[PDB]
């Protein structure tokens, strides 16, 4: 029975003598149920990180050591539920019948124990979805300077997941762990209700660290949510995990590891924080059909200052993640909502998670418009366009307005396919650029009402076959024939 | 035993050695005495580690000036605590809770501790409900919530102080409920300045002033937005009252942690600041809120340092509001007040299912243009308007009319220039910009926009100037 | 990244600086014997390409004194964060 | 006479051994964790001699779990890796071990992954171009075989892709063996790879050794000794030509980085080690051909931040052959390869070696560039009507060359969704010849976009109605 003492405290940290046969990253008792992580094992002393509450610490007080690692409850019950990077519910609704347990620091599957990511994981958004596509088991970075709509976009990927949680195929069902790190507490209640108006809550999860909580609690956050999210991972289920915002946790990692004294580097960060996010996303994968074929995909949000993207935490997840979402503010601003920068934003993926007829209609669209942008910015001020260019110009705006889309505003993947071919084909060539919107979301609703055959088509081979293709073309010249371009 | 001694005086910080067995508690605070004639006081020590061997490390609410080693040192065995109520409204308070204005009042007063948890999460509800100040800029592009918080930031002399007190007439004058003031880390003539003025307006026999202003050691000015905090949680959790918090400038409190974490031998973070400070931000804003039923709207005056918006206090500040007002140096000098970055400034409820599609549109289109105007600055400062096509020019003349007619003249501006304010309803608000976006007044000279009120004063000023 | 871009608009403010001078001397020596010619539309190229000379040279000097300033506060940060990594290790 | 866990920071250990029994520097020695979850057998790398028989060591495997006090057992030997024909086909960590079929590769011969470079004396400079199929490549950047190369690049403008790209049009007719070392990088990148060499047949010829980002600092400081090692074997006792891949070679030194700090160095600029440029020459001085000994190598290179003055990249330029510099800038105009022509080096681009032909053409390709790239700014405030007939026929052409130096790619079908394709060489030259004459100048720029040699521009123009 090893009980240590507190030899000192303050901010969140602990020193404890005693303890000889206590391991690394340990879970330590403090009197009064406080909780504490040890991170500092030397011969003098044991450095630990207290996982809320510390101001009850005191000199003198025992300290008891549990045997265990940093775990986690995890199981079916926490769907539905808001809880605390220890699994703890904190929505007031009452206990949660955990599955079983789950250590944070598992390994993430080897490259042998995966298999490629080939499985959509449609997020209803036209720009992400043909240009920047996210498959099941990827890593996509939502990243931009605050209010450019990064919380938007994960939100709504949740939200779309809807249907496919309806059908109630495990195969289709995408279950989410909304991961709030440093945010204040309203903000998660807005996101909460957001994800209850939209029925997301049946099968979302919230790991809360608010901005009150103790640093500790907001550097295990993502680990836990990551935790959660695998359990179901490994036993054939397909999950969607957001981190908003790993920025937050990287501060409080950097807070800890100064209050352990541990040496500081770029920006004052601890050597290991890059090694502290690549080992959370890294658990993000696409497992082997031999592991049960689940999957995790990882939305990490980072916030820059001022469209700094060189400052060193987003350089890190950069480095990390397949692919990232580059939203800015000045795209915001001129109307281009989901604010992406399509010239710098990439999926790593890419046509390996889009069904057949997006990679189709969508194949060459990133770029193209990184080639209409320039070629905007270069003809900016040219007084004689030559035809091509003049044609190439005229084709990229209606198709930067093609791509702009509302706040939860969801399309399925055959109306995104629809809308596409309506771009690409040079269907909207004929439109005035400012009815461009007006005429897709028409022409979708037409054949939403007289032509559903198409969509039915799309959906459910994943195709669009030569005969729907010719039947969508006829469609779209007798539509055009009675639209009514203001 | 049972009473301490110090061992060692590090400027505002004290080590203080307790006998075994008598360690305070971490925040509880101690008394030790100077006793050197001309600063002979009792200093205030709220413990803030504890270091072992019987030690404790704790931040002095006093300067330590004329303190001595070896002193002995009492153990209240509570944190610091304020005094609450219906009586601590019309008075001022410092951060230790005496009153200024009448020296012993509020003793008998119960008391708070100024350190308590936030609301819990369960309690705590979004507020999506608009707070009309009849300021445009504000209004249309900004809209602040009620029972929400709000901040305005801005570097050094752009109009925060203005603006609060702008917010103080718009907002408390006519307010049913309870107003708490908190000077942090100010100037203490602003302090006067805001006392006469409430006494003046009799808003201050609903308003509780708590001040701890720039000639404080750091631990007074970390700890007197507690203080006021805590009078304000009082109003919302004890008497259903609806509070109004102003807190002018909690950049200070950031600063003033800065200051002691330096002086409690922690290991700096970035630009110098304290590893703890976006910890201890969090505490004081969760603090600062709303709960189911219990309304507190808190605006907050936010210093930018050296204008650096990517400082790390206010970046980790922006997380914590529903409404964000950024004051740009740029405007200022333009004469446009008040001097708000009509792009740069946000607000959770200017989407259309809270203000209404009319005046989202108005607002993005507002934004669109003025974010055209921003884009062409490169040309226009080196060949001016006449090398843009006409679409553009015709955009850059719309763009500096609106940017003109964002400025207003504000009831707090008067002491500046003699004009007394306007009031704008949002309505016309909306109406005259989506008049201006669609060209209506293109004909105008520029100037008519500048610093008025609805479109009636426009269509004045205008004729005023021939048009 | 602020250096670099601070850098290479210095680079292209001096360009246009120097072609805006080039086109003010031309000018005058046309005026002796396009849309570069200020309010013309809305002598007249002299006039504007020597206010767009002072323009460019104005913004080079800002450019400049920006540059300076991000060079000796990059400096500053290099030392602090060496010399912080260099006290956690005394 | 085995030592024992003292101190525990991350994944740096202390470890007491008895005097008379501290383990050399770089010996391997193991540690076991016991807790069930985490239960494992650490591989500990003994970096320093601390003094009263200490030692610092790296940890191979995360130390989760791991207890001061344990026994620690000195295997008297560094890490060390299996050898031989044996290891083609199969998929090694950092260790050695198979991670493809568990257990193989046990009785294998084993090397020691510290090694000594090839002496002075045996080294013989490398002039015999690698010819590849891309333009941009075989034109500008042209790579040696048995030489040193390397692509640079921030994050995600394309090094992973066209490190395939090479391994498509180099590896698969390659008459000898390859090695893959991926350092630090994705896993599912990692399992990609496996997939795609397994389908095209090259994993046979293949040995794949990985040590990806999630693992600890000291796995991916030696993982590319592991995979050089392999290399080294097959270079030297085998005796046959060697291709060696390493993807990302930044990765290493930023391993070094990581641990650098908790190893007790004070920091150099920038964050980095002090020794950054001793350890990367250890390591690059080995990767190497010799007289009569050939490897081909060819490093991905991670530009931090896309910054080339970054001391890391800076370093590492001085250790290649022939460098590809990719640029976030070309990147982002829908150009890929993502190649910056202007920056790009290799040093058998001269006359000489190349041929005058072949040289003279690179070189009036990089001047017309570089004459765009310093009139870019200009056109952009401007307008190209400005410039001088021939500055506007040099944009002209600079428009159309930058374009063409752009290919659809064998890796990129994946994310393009068209086939790619390879330009011979004299192919190559003859078109930019025939560009930089202007003989193409009547063709739409966006006929020149993505295609591979003449044929396809001829097809491209038609589709677009020129000719
Ligand atoms: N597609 C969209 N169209 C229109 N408005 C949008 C869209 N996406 C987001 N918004 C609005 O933009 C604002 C910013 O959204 P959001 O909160 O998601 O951004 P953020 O970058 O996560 O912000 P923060 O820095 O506050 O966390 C909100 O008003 C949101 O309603
Ligand atoms: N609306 C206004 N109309 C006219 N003058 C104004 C207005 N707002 C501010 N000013 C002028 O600017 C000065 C500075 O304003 P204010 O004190 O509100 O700035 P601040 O941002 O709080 O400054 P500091 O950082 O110094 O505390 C005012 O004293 C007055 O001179
Ligand atoms: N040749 C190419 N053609 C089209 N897209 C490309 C090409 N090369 C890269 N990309 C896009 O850019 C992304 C970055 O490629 P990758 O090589 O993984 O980046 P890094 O340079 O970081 O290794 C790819 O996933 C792909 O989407
Ligand atoms: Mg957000
Ligand atoms: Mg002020
Ligand atoms: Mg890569």
């Amino acid at each position: 029975e090893e009980i240590g003492t507190v030899i000192d405290a303050g901010d969140g940290i602990a020193h404890v003598e005693g303890l000889p046969s206590v391991m690394t990253q340990e879970l330590l008792e403090f009197p009064g149920g406080v909780l504490g992580v040890a991170l500092n094992l030397d011969e003098h002393s044991v450095g630990a990180v207290i996982l809320g509450e510390f101001e009850k610490i005191e000199e003198g007080q025992q300290v008891k050591r549990t045997g265990e690692v940093l775990s986690v409850p995890v199981g079916d019950a926490f769907l539905g539920r808001v809880v605390n990077p220890l699994g703890q519910p904190i929505d007031g609704q009452g206990d949660i019948a955990a599955e079983t347990r789950r250590a944070l620091e598992l390994q993430a599957p080897s490259v042998v124990q995966r298999q490629s990511v080939s499985e959509p994981l449609q997020t209803g958004i036209k720009a992400i979805d043909a240009m920047t596509p996210i498959g099941r088991g990827q890593r996509q970075l939502i990243i931009g300077d605050r209010k450019t709509g990064k919380t938007a976009v994960c939100v709504d990927t949740i939200l779309n997941q809807r249907e496919a949680w309806l059908t109630g195929d495990p195969k289709q069902q995408v279950r989410c762990v909304y991961v709030a790190i440093g945010q204040k507490g309203t903000t998660i209640a807005s996101v909460k209700r957001a994800l209850e108006e939209g029925g997301a809550m049946e099968y979302t999860t919230i790991v809360a660290a608010p901005a009150s909580d103790a640093a500790g609690f907001k550097w295990l956050a993502p680990y836990t949510g990551s935790a959660i999210g695998q359990h179901w991972m490994y036993n054939g289920k397909h999950v969607l995990i957001v981190f908003d915002d790993l920025s937050k946790q990287a501060d409080a990692y950097r807070a800890i590891s100064l209050l352990l004294r541990r040496p500081p580097g770029r920006e004052a960060f601890p050597g290991d924080v890059f090694y502290l996010h690549s080992r959370l996303l890294e658990r993000c994968a696409k497992l082997s059909d031999e592991l049960g074929g689940g999957s995790m995909t990882g939305l990490p949000i980072i916030e820059t200052k001022a469209n700094d993207i060189s400052a060193f935490i987003p350089t890190n997840v950069i480095s990390i993640t397949d692919g990232q979402c580059f939203l800015e503010s000045d795209l915001f601003n001129q109307g281009v909502r989901p604010a992406i920068n399509v010239g710098v934003s990439v999926s790593r993926v890419g046509g390996a998670a889009q069904i057949k007829a997006m990679k189709e209609v969508a194949g060459s669209l990133r770029l193209d418009l990184s080639q209409y942008r320039e070629l905007e910015a270069f003809a900016a001020f040219a007084s004689d366009l030559d035809a091509a260019s003049k044609a190439q110009l005229d084709r990229g705006a209606r198709l930067v307005e093609l791509l702009k889309q509302p706040q939860y505003s969801p399309l399925a993947v055959e109306e995104q396919v629809v809308a596409i071919f309506l771009g690409t084909q040079g269907h909207l060539d004929s439109v005035p650029v400012e009815d461009v919107q007006r005429f897709e979301s028409e022409l979708l609703e037409h054949v939403k009402a007289s032509h559903s055959d198409i969509f039915d088509g799309i959906r459910e081979t994943k195709k669009l076959s030569e005969e729907a293709e010719e039947k969508l073309v006829s469609v779209i010249n007798e539509f055009k024939k009675g639209f009514q371009a203001s | 035993k049972t009473a301490g001694r110090v061992v060692r005086i590090t400027g505002p910080v004290v080590d203080v050695e307790f006998p075994r067995g008598s360690v305070p508690e971490l925040f509880n605070a101690l008394h030790a005495e100077i006793t050197f004639g001309a600063l002979a006081k009792t200093l205030t020590l709220e413990v803030a580690q504890h270091l072992g061997d019987s030690l404790v490390r704790c931040i002095s609410m006093q300067p330590t000036d004329g303190l001595v080693r070896g002193v002995e040192v009492t153990d209240t065995g509570a944190s610091i605590s304020v005094p609450v109520g219906d009586g601590v409204k019309g008075h001022v308070f410092n951060a230790l809770g005496d009153c200024l204005d009448d020296p012993g009042y509020g003793k008998d007063f119960e008391h708070w501790s100024i350190h308590r948890k936030p609301p819990a999460f369960s309690d705590l509800e979004p507020r999506t409900e608009m707070l009309e100040t009849g300021l445009k800029v504000v209004d249309l592009l900004t809209p602040y919530v009620r029972g929400g918080k709000i901040a305005l930031f801005g570097g050094a002399g752009v109009g925060k102080t203005v603006l609060i007190q702008e917010m103080i007439n718009r907002i408390a004058r006519n307010f049913g409920g309870t107003s708490v003031f908190a000077g942090v880390g100010e100037r203490t003539r602003e302090g006067n300045d805001l006392w006469v003025e409430l006494a003046d307006a009799n808003v201050l026999k609903d308003t509780a002033l708590v001040f701890g202003q720039m000639d404080e050691p750091p631990g007074t000015r970390m700890r007197v937005a507690l203080s006021a905090l805590t009078m304000a949680e009082f109003f919302r959790d004890e008497q259903g009252q609806d509070v109004l918090l102003f807190i002018d400038n909690i950049f200070r409190f950031t600063q003033a942690g800065s200051e002691v974490s330096t002086l409690l031998g922690r290991m700096p973070s970035a630009v110098g600041y304290q590893p703890t400070l976006a910890d201890e931000m969090g505490e004081l804003q969760e603090r600062i809120t709303s709960t189911r039923g219990r309304s507190i709207t808190s605006m907050q005056a936010v210093y930018v340092p050296a204008d650096d918006y990517t400082d790390p206090a206010p970046a980790t500040t922006f997380a914590h509001l529903d409404a964000t007002t950024e004051l740009s140096r740029a405007v200022f000098s333009k004469g446009i007040f008040p001097a708000v970055d009509p792009l740069a400034s946000s607000s959770t409820i200017l989407d259309p299912a809270i203000v209404g599609d009319e005046h989202y549109r108005v607002a993005q289109e507002v934004i669109r243009i003025l974010q055209r105007y921003k884009d062409l600055q490169d040309i226009i400062a080196i060949l001016g308007i006449d090398e843009l096509s006409e679409e553009d020019k015709q955009l850059v003349n719309r763009a500096r009319r609106i940017e003109r007619f964002l400025s207003q003249n504000m009831m707090a501006a008067e002491q500046f220039t003699g004009q007394p304010g306007s009031t704008v309803p949002l309505k016309e608000t909306i109406e005259a910009f989506d008049k201006l976006t669609k060209g209506e007044f293109d004909h105008l000279p520029e100037q008519a926009f500048f610093l008025i009120g609805g479109l009636d004063d426009l269509a004045k000023k205008a004729e005023s100037l021939g048009a | 990244a602020t250096l670099r871009e601070l850098r290479g608009r210095i680079r292209s403010a001096g360009s246009i600086k120097k072609i805006t001078k080039a086109q003010e001397l031309i000018a005058t020596s046309r005026i002796a014997k396009r849309g570069l010619c200020g309010a013309y539309n809305a002598a007249s190229r002299r006039r504007a390409m020597k206010s767009a000379t002072d323009n460019a040279d104005d913004l080079i000097k800002a450019l400049t004194l920006a540059a300076n300033r991000e060079r000796q506060a990059q400096i500053t940060q290099e030392i602090s964060e060496i010399v912080g990594g260099a006290n956690a290790l005394a």
